[PDB]
DNA sequence: GCTACGGCTATACGG
DNA sequence: GATTCGTATC
């Protein structure tokens, strides 16, 4: 029904590192398998992010999808599935000494598939000393939301560059700072990770305040348009972050992450572009006033 | 195909198995635990299985959340079997708190921690201790509300061990939660009843005839009457109501109708060793059932202790002197035992039989309390805290060892008055260590 | 060479109509299987009276070609930690297999008394989110070893001590297939010594066959031995001192049974005893319990249950 | 209660490294450390109170600014802080000029419990890139500093050994002899052995011995000396041996070790002195 | 002493001594002393048993004056062996030279290490003191490139492999197939090596016999991935992993990593149990899943 | 081509 | 299991 394959090292370097996220998001994985582009996404237990992969058809070399061999109409035909992000993950690494010469996903939820493939992704990889590997990992067909946050967004405007944020990002400790205060002002953009602090009963300490900033001029900041504080997470923009840098092309010259926000309560969108991938990230802000 | 405490699950409030003064307390603590400035931090919720307690979280949350969230439905539940790649075990419930506590205007959801994480291993135990007790103590100008439901159920014997907690013995509130969490001010806490049985027949009755086809078909119908009220007699489980019932329609021969057993609660088997228990005037059968279901509060050097502090309230005290004295012999023998199990069967078979031979209709019977040994054990850390203040003191500003022994015996009181008269005639310690003796 | 199945497992049932004993109980499993709406239920009993073969064969004739990759046998031989139980079940109940429209996935927890009550509230959380999937099968030799949240989901199925006719038609049924030589005495000997456990009657009557060939009372007898339980009971309820000194050393101690066994199955029997008077009851037991502090601190003498055993007829015949 | 200093890695190389070694050691050691800044040097101070104490003294020659002030004895201030915060932001500073910058580090105590401002600068290739860090820290009190002594060593039995430096061609020959006792997974016990000049490594338990011994030539600056030590603490000791050029070991018989490191900055020479019990008896 | 032996290439004796690291970490290690050389034979539970065999040209100081008994057995320790043998022998101008030595019964196991300048002297005491397959019931016999099933045993301990199998079938068109399936948290896994002479040098199916060479046939091993780990280490040194199995259920596995000029590498022997396999249908998927 | 350091993993510890 | 106070129902 549906075939994709990686023949390109960084595309399955990208790809990688995007399933590996999106596993480190939520325990299972959600793939939506359009006609034009196959959508990885994957929305947390409290529902306050979510981050979605848009990997189009040009980014693999055949795209052979056959809706009418879980099944959605919006026209156009919709299949959606759930994967276990820890098991995906597992597949999708680069082995150590062995190169992946061709990475091939597909499901062939047809007739022609007996028990053992059904409601059983295919997954197949040859390495480039002809080694061939191919799992079947158990999947089950779900419904797709598209949630309006890219179109209801397209509020201030923000693209600065990935390089020094991802570099400040991967500085921060998750365990010790849990916060992202992200304050622009008319002249510079100041992003400081912090963690309020926790007072006990005869004003003790729970809980104690780390406060790791780090501010930059208006010359880095490639475009801006006030048209002013946000405050939200920090794994998640780490994850995502790091997420973009993996496919290394020096050739493009993107190399730009581009925010949206518009008040404490709205939640603010964060988005990667590739040749290919399209990387979108929401985060619920907080409310306070 | 499916379950009937599922396929019957209620639509609203009114189908809710719960008394009216229960969900008048619960909806009024929900409704001010929404205000903008709320006394009430989080909701905590405890009782045994099956009582609706999570339900009906679930149909107030159905009518409360939509009215206070603001213009731009449900519970945000916890999932502890959720396993996330960069995720460390003990790190899952503070980041589901971390991401719940973003949920306050226009994304406004109650939540409900009503799986716990796994408090059985003592460090995400501590963890979820400290974490729940920033909520409490959080700086925030605002936050979700938090509704905690945990279940009363007493954890069977697994390992041979005396080095067995609260936690070991029993899974209540009590065992994991802390004094500084369930003694705070912004902690409400309602705790909850098993169904009562015209709740239970109502419920019954209202399934039986909601598949009325199907029992007149089984010719069933004629004998669910009887079946409802023995099942609503038996168990106050309403899940475990609805399930034996669905058994017994389901079935097409004449197999017994069986729940299951819940356990008996500390004073509960006080007063069952006390003064008996109806239905069952054996003795030995109720001793041998109250041994075999219930050995782990049986086998502990409290229920003894319990016994002792509680078998004077047999009649307020109004019985021969004969009998205290062999119950009290009978005690001191079974002390002697090193816990043996025949200690605890003999004692509780020799108050027992004592308390069936002077036993009387018309007895008007006392009320029974915990034992205060742990009273006499804080008095007796105050007392060692003190002696180890007064033997520093008499250890720095000269050279004089006396024993812990001689400090209780005439140090304790003697001393107190040598500093007394030379301090106002005119060190340190100038009362009596450990308080004065009284009666 | 050496190739000879065991009796106890080459004639384990395969199906629900050769398993003897509850007979409302197996009606009732027969009845689900052709029904196929199998709820979650705990079954609990005596060990050897038919509760894992059961489930077995429930699950056998429920599924059919389906049962290799439709049932997870978990059991106290394999881990079940809360991971293990976390991912394996969740894992297991997640996962969308074709079945008949009145068909469910099997998960047979056996031993379910032995697993960590962790691993029973992931349980509680794995069946109240995929309970329309797949349905959990408890066996167990008591109820109260599963915590009250996991019973309140399922439906308790007790099992009774096997009779005494079921147990000798099937084993007429074995001697019948295997075509053994027997005597009528051999067999209610053989029954006598089971007490209602089938696995020990099969186990008894394969060692009879074995050793000596014709199943009467004196082989049974001579190769087996009368349960001590019964002896013990016999000592306690003697009349005069002597006759109970005689029978406790004769079968005891000439038998070559310890002292802590003796004074263990003498409380079993006091607490079980019959037609005797509370007090009496609760005097003996002081007595053993006194006694078997004595042997626990190191004094395991022929001695001390003498002495027992005339302080128990003291109390008995007063003063 | 005015705490300001200033770093600079670049410009004084060695006691930069003395300070980034004192860091990694106190954060290695245990959590949290003691900050005792005096008026004309700075303590560091890392009190488990059998286990091992370090006790290092850095000038205030070290630091480009240096003005402490406080209403205790010779503007006496004592903090408390996490080590894993400093190491962080140390690790940030190294790596700020490892990618090429000469930026001080400046650092104010801004507010008992009070944090440190450690604010430097960093550029990238000509572009402005302020890292500012805030360390939470406790101000310990005048008589808790009090507590607080270098325990003194007699020198009744108590015999030197001069380690080579490790710069010389004995150095490296010598670091392997300490290290080598590090290999065995299953060491927990080091039994030393000097007789008066030889060092000898026993480790001997119930069914294997090990006999390591140093053949090169040593020095003793001016009867057997015997004391048995956990490993972790010899670990200590190869880490601050390879570290320091000057350092010497001192030896009781049966009573404690002795690990002096020394800086000769020469001006006052930053020490860092490693006070070891002995884990058990001989 | 009655045996003795000098080293100065001790990097071998280390790689060789890891290979049992995949074996029990702290259990007993059984030493054979020969005119051959030394042998370390370990084994595991009685259902896998590896064994070294360190020539006597690898070493050039072999004595061995020992004329009682043909071999000299001792009983003495894993880890701290690793340990000693693990000096690493660096700074190139001044190698470490080793010496083993034993004095017969009752002598512990000295290992003195000389640097002219660091003098180590290691002593362990000695303790008190099977799976084999038939050569002539092999029912398959292949040779592998150590990198490539090095690389399959770490893709299979990378998704869990609580169990493992074996596929061993040849055609009359003279194509192999080997592949390793595996039971794991994913399901069915399989990773099927490639039919080419450079990793799957030579696959012959026999019919029991170890000489009629049969086509069409399939050889199955069901072994716990517990016991096939073991030799991951080993064939990470190894140049080509020879592989045999019986009929009766036994799998041997010859490493041959092929420095001295005459001493002819370090042989390994690794020889594994299979699992008794009660379910007759597993079989059943595993060759209708290979058949696709 | 070699070394340093970061990431992955096996093992001991703790409660 | 007991006591004490408050309701709903017959
Ligand atoms: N009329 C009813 N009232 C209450 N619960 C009902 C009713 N009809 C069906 N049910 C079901 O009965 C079950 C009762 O579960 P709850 O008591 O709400 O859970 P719980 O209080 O957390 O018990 P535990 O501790 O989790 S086992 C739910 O699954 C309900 O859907
Ligand atoms: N009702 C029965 N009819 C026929 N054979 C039986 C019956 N009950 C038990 N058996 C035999 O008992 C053996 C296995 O019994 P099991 O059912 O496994 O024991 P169990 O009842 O599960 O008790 P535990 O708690 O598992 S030890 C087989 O040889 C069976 O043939
Ligand atoms: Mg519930
Ligand atoms: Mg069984």
């Amino acid at each position: 029904s549906f075939k994709a394959t990686i023949t390109e090292s960084g595309k399955q370097n990208i790809w990688f590192r995007a399933i590996y996220v999106l596993s480190t998001i939520q325990d299972d994985i959600k793939i939506t398998v359009t006609t034009n582009e196959l959508i990885a996404w994957s929305m947390n237990e409290t529902d306050t992010t979510l981050c979605q992969v848009r990997f189009q058809k040009s980014f693999f070399e055949e795209y052979e999808f056959k809706p009418h061999e879980g099944v959605q109409v919006i026209s156009h035909k919709l299949y959606s599935f759930r994967v276990n992000g820890r098991h995906l993950t597992t597949i999708s690494r680069k082995p150590d000494g062995d190169g992946i010469k061709s990475f091939t996903i597909a499901v062939n939820n047809t007739s022609t598939c007996p028990e053992s493939l059904a409601n059983r992704l295919i997954v197949v990889i040859e390495m480039d000393s002809l080694i061939v590997k191919e799992y079947c990992p158990q999947f089950q067909p779900i419904k797709y939301d598209p949630i309006i946050i890219n179109l209801k967004y397209k509020i201030n405007y923000i693209c600065c560059n990935s390089t020094l944020l991802k570099n400040f990002l991967d500085n921060c400790n998750v365990n010790v700072t849990d916060e992202v205060k992200l304050e622009i002002n008319v002249h510079r953009l100041s992003i400081t990770a912090f963690t309020k602090a926790v007072y006990g009963k005869n004003n003790d300490l729970l809980r104690n305040a780390l406060s790791m900033s780090n501010t930059i001029s208006t010359l880095d900041l490639e475009h801006y348009c006030l048209f002013k504080s946000i405050i939200f997470k920090l794994k998640d923009f780490k994850n995502f972050i790091t997420i973009g840098p993996s496919w290394k092309t020096t050739q493009d010259g993107n190399d730009n992450i581009s925010l949206w926000f518009c008040h404490p309560g709205d939640p603010i969108l964060m988005q990667m572009q590739k040749p290919g991938v399209k990387l979108e990230l929401v985060e619920v802000t907080d409310s306070n006033i | 195909g499916e379950q009937w405490y599922e396929k019957f699950k209620p639509n609203c409030l009114e189908q809710v198995a719960i008394h009216k003064r229960k969900l008048k307390d619960v909806q009024e603590a929900l409704d001010a635990m929404f205000l903008p400035n709320a006394k009430h931090r989080i909701l905590l919720l405890s009782g045994p299985s099956g009582c609706s307690k999570s339900t009906v979280i679930k149909e107030l949350s159905k009518i409360l959340v939509p009215k206070y969230r603001q213009n731009s439905h449900k519970v945000t539940e916890f999932r502890g079997d959720c396993i996330v790649n960069d995720l460390p075990q003990m790190e899952s419930f503070s980041e589901f708190l971390k991401g719940a506590r973003y949920l306050v205007m226009s994304n406004l959801s109650l939540i409900l921690i009503e799986d716990l994480p796994n408090v059985f291993h003592i460090d995400t135990r501590r963890r979820f201790q400290q974490l729940i007790l920033q909520w409490l103590y959080s700086s925030e100008p605002l936050l979700p509300p938090l509704v905690i439901c945990i279940t009363e159920c007493e954890i069977p014997e697994n390992d041979n061990n005396y080095r067995k907690f609260g936690i070991d013995y029993t899974f209540s509130a009590e065992t994991i939660m802390n004094k500084e969490i369930l003694m705070h001010p912004r902690l409400k806490r309602i705790k909850f009843n098993p169904i009562n049985s015209t709740l239970l027949k109502k419920h019954l009755k209202f399934i039986c005839v909601q598949n009325m086809k199907m029992l007149k078909e089984k010719n069933k119908w004629n004998k669910r009457q009887e079946v409802i009220d023995y099942i609503a007699q038996e168990t106050g489980d309403i899940r475990s109501a609805i399930t034996t019932l669905q058994f017994w329609a389901t079935s097409s021969g004449s197999l017994p109708i069986s729940t299951r057993e819940s356990t008996i609660s500390y004073f509960h088997a006080i007063g069952k060793v006390i003064h008996g228990s109806h239905s069952t005037n054996n003795d030995n059968e109720m001793i041998n059932n109250l041994f075999e279901n219930s050995n782990n509060l049986l086998s502990k050097e409290d229920f003894k202790l319990g016994i002792l502090e509680n078998y004077n309230t047999f009649n307020k005290g109004e019985f021969s002197i004969s009998d205290a004295s062999s119950i009290v012999d009978c005690l001191s023998e079974c002390d002697n035992m090193n816990g043996l199990p025949e200690s605890n069967e003999y004692g509780l078979r020799e108050v027992r039989k004592t308390f069936r031979n002077i036993s009387k209709q018309g007895h008007n019977h006392g009320t029974v309390y915990f034992p205060r040994e742990w009273k006499v054990r804080k008095l007796q850390n105050s007392f060692k805290v003190q002696a180890e203040d007064w033997l520093n003191v008499s250890l720095y500003k000269y050279n004089a060892v006396h024993s812990f022994r001689n400090i209780t015996l005439e140090f304790g009181y003697y001393a107190p008055l040598i500093r007394k008269c030379q301090s106002y005639k005119k060190i340190d310690v100038v009362d009596r260590i450990g308080g004065p003796i009284e009666a | 060479l050496s190739l000879q199945l065991p009796w106890v497992e080459k004639y384990r049932p395969q199906v629900l109509s050769d398993i003897v004993g509850n007979k409302e109980t197996i009606d009732r499993l027969q009845q689900i299987a052709k029904d196929g709406n199998m709820p979650h239920m705990i079954i609990s009993g005596m060990p050897g009276i038919g509760k894992t073969t059961s489930v077995h064969c429930l699950a056998h004739e429920l599924l059919g070609r389906s049962y290799a990759d439709g049932v997870l046998e978990l059991n106290a031989s394999d881990d079940r930690g809360i991971d293990v139980v976390r991912n394996q079940i969740k894992h297991f109940a997640q996962k969308k297999l074709h079945l008949p429209p009145g068909k469910h996935k099997i998960v047979i927890l056996d031993e379910a008394d032995s697993m960590t009550a962790g691993a029973q509230q992931a349980l509680r959380r794995t069946m109240e989110l995929y309970s329309n999937s797949t349905r959990f099968a408890f066996a167990c030799n008591q109820s109260n070893k599963i915590i009250e949240p996991l019973q309140s989901r399922c439906a308790i199925l007790r099992y009774s001590k096997l009779s005494d006719e079921d147990v000798l038609k099937r084993l007429l049924q074995i001697i019948k297939l295997e075509d053994v030589k027997y005597t009528n005495d051999g067999l209610e000997a053989i029954i006598f010594t089971a007490e209602g456990d089938m696995r020990q009657a099969i186990n008894n009557l394969q060692s009879t066959v074995a050793g000596h060939g014709l199943v009467n009372a004196d082989n049974v007898f001579k190769i087996v031995d009368s349960p001590h339980p019964l002896i013990v009971k016999k000592m306690l309820l003697a009349s005069n001192l002597e006759d109970s000194i005689q029978i406790l050393r004769t079968d005891l101690w000439k038998k070559g049974y310890s002292s802590i066994d003796i004074v263990t199955t003498s409380f079993r029997v006091t607490k079980n005893l019959a037609q005797v008077k509370e007090s009496v009851r609760l005097e003996m037991i002081k007595e053993i319990g006194l006694t078997h502090m004595r042997i626990l601190e190191g004094v395991g003498t022929y001695l001390q249950l003498a002495s027992m055993l005339a302080k128990i007829h003291k109390l008995n015949n007063k003063a | 209660m005015k705490l300001k200093l200033i770093v600079n890695g670049c410009e004084a190389p060695d006691d930069y490294k003395l300070l980034r070694t004192t860091i990694n050691t106190v954060a290695s050691l245990r959590k949290t450390a003691i900050l005792r800044f005096n008026s004309e040097r700075l303590t560091i101070i890392s009190t488990p109170k059998d286990t091992g104490q370090l006790w290092c003294t850095i000038p205030h020659d070290v630091f480009r600014l240096y003005t402490v002030i406080s209403a205790r004895e010779l503007n006496t201030i004592t903090m408390e802080c996490n080590c894993d915060s400093l190491l962080s932001v140390f690790k940030r500073y190294d790596r700020v000029m490892n990618q090429g910058s000469s930026s001080n580090m400046t650092i104010k105590l801004q507010s008992p419990i009070c944090a440190l401002g450690i604010t430097f600068e960093e550029i990238v290739h000509n572009k402005v890139i302020m890292h500012s860090f805030k360390v939470p820290v406790k101000l310990l009190f005048r008589a808790q500093d009090t507590r607080i002594q270098e325990p003194m060593i007699n020198y009744i039995q108590l015999m030197m050994y001069k380690l080579p430096p490790i710069s010389g061609e004995f150095g490296s020959a010598f670091h392997g002899f300490i290290r080598r006792v590090e290999r065995y997974s299953n060491v927990n016990h080091i039994h030393l052995m000097g007789v008066k000049v030889e060092l000898k490594i026993i480790v001997n338990e119930l069914d294997w011995h090990l006999e390591i011994c140093w053949n090169g030539p040593l020095d003793s600056v001016i009867s057997t000396h015997e004391v048995i030590i956990r490993c972790k603490d010899w670990k200590v000791c190869s880490k601050l041996y390879a570290a320091f050029e000057e350092v010497v070991l001192a030896i009781s018989h049966d009573e404690s070790c002795v690990f002096h490191c020394s800086l000769d900055r020469g001006r006052e020479r930053g020490q860092i002195i490693y006070y070891i019990a002995r884990s058990k008896g001989l | 002493n009655k045996f003795s032996a000098s080293t100065v290439h001790l990097e071998h004796i280390t790689t060789a001594l890891s290979c049992l690291t995949p074996f029990g970490s702290k259990d007993d290690v059984l030493i054979f002393i020969d005119a051959d050389g030394l042998s370390f034979v370990r084994e595991n539970n009685h259902v896998i048993k590896i064994q070294l065999l360190l020539s006597r040209e690898l070493f050039m100081s072999y004595s061995y004056r020992n004329e009682t008994e043909d071999h000299m057995k001792l009983c003495v320790k894993i880890n701290h062996i690793l340990d000693s043998v693990s000096v690493m022998n660096r700074n190139s101008d001044d190698i470490v030279e080793c010496t083993l030595s034993y004095d017969g019964h009752g002598s512990p196991f000295v290992l003195i290490f000389e640097d002219s300048f660091i003098s180590e002297r290691v002593e362990y005491s000695t303790y008190l003191i099977g799976l084999e397959l038939d050569r002539e019931r092999i029912s398959f016999e292949a040779i592998i490139k150590g990198e490539a099933l090095h690389s399959a045993l770490k893709d299979l301990k990378e998704i869990g492999c609580k169990e493992c199998y074996v596929y061993a079938k040849t055609e009359a068109n003279d194509e192999n197939v080997f592949a390793l399936i595996s039971k794991s948290q994913l399901g069915f896994s399989k990773i099927k090596l490639p039919s080419n002479r450079s990793i799957l040098e030579k696959l012959q199916v026999f019919d029991g016999d170890s000489t009629t060479v049969i086509d069409g046939f399939a050889v199955i091993g069901f072994f716990d991935f517990t016991s096939f780990d073991k030799i991951r280490k080993s064939t990470k040194i190894a140049s080509k992993v020879l592989f045999r199995m019986d009929v009766h259920g036994v799998l041997s596995v010859n490493i041959l990593s092929q420095l001295p000029k005459d001493y002819p590498g370090i042989v390994i022997e690794v020889c594994m149990l299979e699992k008794e396999s009660i379910d007759e249908a597993a079989q059943t998927e595993i060759e209708l899943l290979m058949e696709t």
